[PDB]
């Protein structure tokens, strides 16, 4: 006398199941990018004007070199 | 001994290439989920090999219909301009030493469309028409925008000498002086590399093999490693440009290896963009570069050329 077995859902229900769009916002604001790369940019603008105007002497003093040796 | 130095520049390149291939199968295999070539040679390492002796060993076809001479000349030059343009490249020093080495590298990427148009014209058949045309269009738009950029950021060289970059970046990486130019100077690498989201003239989904569709064994392999090679090219002086290794005299290979690092990083980005995105069209291209790349990249002309002499940071050479 055995009882009916057979593929059927658990007793209650299954967990539910999710189905909607997940699509997170994940970033920063656009000022805050913008700010950034201006930042960025004036760090560089300053490091080139140190850097190139001491290769302005250094060739300054190349060119020095040369004068002296040209007699 | 220069000849030792040209085989030494040559062969090194042509392994690079022929393992790139295998780094990009298994880098967008990866990002597929899967694995990629993994039984030929341990972790694939043997693949390229297999695939170079299967190519060279399989028939060349010669179209009936096709012009012979263009069509065997134009894999050729491919292949030969795309080794000639790594000779001025300093690593850290080049093995020719040129005033203007930016201006012949310009020149020698534009002859090397050459090879595609001839390509696509000499095989007589519509669909490699088709590509050869995309060509002509795609460098209509990417040519004026790259030259304008390349001028803007040497303004901080004093040259077109590619050594002197070296001496500009001695401090800083010129990334943090010029990145709204490093990102359309990339996007334009991209387009020139004929690479994905611009890669137009094969138009795999689209064309079937667009302008090489008749090229079978050798010379298909030859477009293949020159297209390649180009890449590995295009990253080493984008990495030579923006991103500018510190140089030791007495130890060079420093910046040997600090540049090939910089290097594989830029390629290695190039791939994971073929990974990442949809295909252009290309009319949606030229759009792009003529009405978006073209303003922004003037205006920042006039601002390179302006902000040497506002702030007094002319560099030093004639
Ligand atoms: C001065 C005199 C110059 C003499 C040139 C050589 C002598 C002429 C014959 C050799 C070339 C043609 C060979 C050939 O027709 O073989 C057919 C032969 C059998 O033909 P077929 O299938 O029975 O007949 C098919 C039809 O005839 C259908 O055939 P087709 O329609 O294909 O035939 C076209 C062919 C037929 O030939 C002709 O019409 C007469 C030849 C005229 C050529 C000269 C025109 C002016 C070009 C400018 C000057 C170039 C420099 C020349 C001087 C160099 C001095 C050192 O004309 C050409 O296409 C020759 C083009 C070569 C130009 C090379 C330029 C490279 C440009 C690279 C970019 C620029 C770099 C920066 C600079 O096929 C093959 O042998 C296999 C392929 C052969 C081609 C290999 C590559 C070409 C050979 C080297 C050429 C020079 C390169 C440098
Ligand atoms: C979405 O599917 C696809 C892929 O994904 C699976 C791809 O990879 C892919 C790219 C094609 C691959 C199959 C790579 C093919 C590999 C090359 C054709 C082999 C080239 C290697 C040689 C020709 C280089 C030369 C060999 C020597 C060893 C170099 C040294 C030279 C001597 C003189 C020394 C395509 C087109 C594709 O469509
Ligand atoms: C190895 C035996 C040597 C035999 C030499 C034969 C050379 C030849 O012309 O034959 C054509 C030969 C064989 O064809 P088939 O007869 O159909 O098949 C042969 C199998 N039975 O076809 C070829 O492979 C042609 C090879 C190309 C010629 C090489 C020289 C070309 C010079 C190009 C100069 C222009 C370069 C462009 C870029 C440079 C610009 C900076
Ligand atoms: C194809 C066109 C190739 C262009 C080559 C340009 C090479 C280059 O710019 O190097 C310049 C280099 C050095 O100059 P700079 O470093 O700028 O200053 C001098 C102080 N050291 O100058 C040179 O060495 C010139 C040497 C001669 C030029 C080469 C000419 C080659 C012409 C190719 C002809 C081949 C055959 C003809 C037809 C080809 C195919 C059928």
């Amino acid at each position: 006398a055995s009882k009916v077995k057979q593929d059927m859902p658990p007793p209650g229900g299954y967990g539910p199941i999710d189905y909607k769009r997940n699509l997170p916002r994940r970033g920063l604001s656009g000022y805050s990018m913008f700010a950034v790369g201006i930042g960025t940019l004036l760090f560089g603008y300053w490091s080139m004007m140190k850097w190139n105007r001491e290769r302005r002497r250094l060739q300054i003093e190349d060119f020095e070199a040369r004068i002296a040796l040209m007699p | 001994m220069f000849m030792i130095n040209i085989l030494s520049l040559i062969i090194p390149i042509l392994l690079a290439v022929a393992f790139l291939t295998l780094v990009e199968r298994k880098v967008l295999g990866y990002m597929q989920l899967r694995k990629g070539p993994n039984v030929v040679g341990p972790y694939g390492l043997l693949q390229p090999i297999a695939d170079a002796l299967k190519l060279f060993t399989k028939e060349p076809l010669r179209p009936a219909t096709s012009s012979i001479s263009m069509f065997i000349i134009a894999p050729i030059l491919a292949l030969s301009l795309a080794l000639t343009m790594w000779v001025p490249l300093p690593m850290p020093y080049p093995l020719i030493n040129m005033n203007l080495g930016v201006l012949f590298m310009l020149a020698m990427s534009s002859l090397a469309v050459y090879s595609i148009l001839w390509s696509g014209w000499a095989s007589n058949s519509k669909y490699a028409l088709i590509g050869a045309l995309r060509a002509v269009a795609q460098t209509i738009s990417y040519e004026v925008t790259l030259a304008i950029i390349l001028l803007s950021v040497l303004l901080m060289n004093g040259s077109y000498t590619l050594s002197t970059l070296i001496t500009t970046q001695e401090h800083i990486w010129m990334i943090f002086t010029s990145w709204p130019l490093a990102m359309m100077w990339f996007i334009s690498t991209l387009a020139e590399t004929n690479r994905a989201p611009f890669d137009l003239t094969e138009g795999e989904s689209e064309l079937v093999s667009g302008f090489n569709v008749e090229y079978a064994a050798g010379p298909f392999a030859m477009f293949f490693m020159a297209e390649y090679a180009n890449i590995i090219m295009m990253n080493a002086f984008t990495a030579i440009l923006f991103l500018g290794a510190s140089h030791d005299p007495h130890t060079p290979e420093l910046y040997t290896i600090n540049f090939v690092l910089k290097t594989l990083a830029l390629t290695i980005t190039f791939l994971w963009i073929r990974a990442s995105y949809p295909r252009f069209r290309y009319d949606q291209l030229m759009h792009l570069l003529w009405k978006s790349f073209l303003p922004l990249t003037l205006a920042l002309c006039m601002w390179h050329i302006s902000l040497p002499i506002m702030t007094a940071s002319i560099p030093p050479q004639s």
